């Protein structure tokens, strides 16, 4: 009816991991 | 009762959401590819904290802790 159930997901741009998205 | 894992998940993430060490973090992404189970996208790079295992969940633990010799 309501329950809840919500999915745990983390968004982490590459850009800040690997610091490489498009360069200059 | 079940929810424990899951609340493990989102206290763990949490607390994480609050720190500020970059390397760490670096650290933690390649423990989600080590458990081969996430999904990068062509643009950007996310993965699921009720996916990893029990192996990938323990690192991280661990990791926050970060208590080896003392």
């Amino acid at each position: 009816t309501q329950g809840g159930r919500p999915s745990l997901i983390a968004r982490i741009p590459v850009a800040r991991i690997l610091g490489d998205p498009e360069e200059e | 009762m079940d929810k424990a894992y899951l609340d493990e998940l989102v206290e763990l993430h949490r607390r994480l959401m609050t720190l500020r060490e970059r390397h760490i973090l670096q650290q933690i992404v390649n423990l989600i590819e080590e458990t081969g189970h996430f999904h990068i996208t062509n643009t950007t790079f996310d993965f699921d904290l009720c996916s990893l295992d029990k192996t990938t969940v323990r690192k991280l633990q661990s990791y926050l802790e970060t208590s080896g010799t003392s």
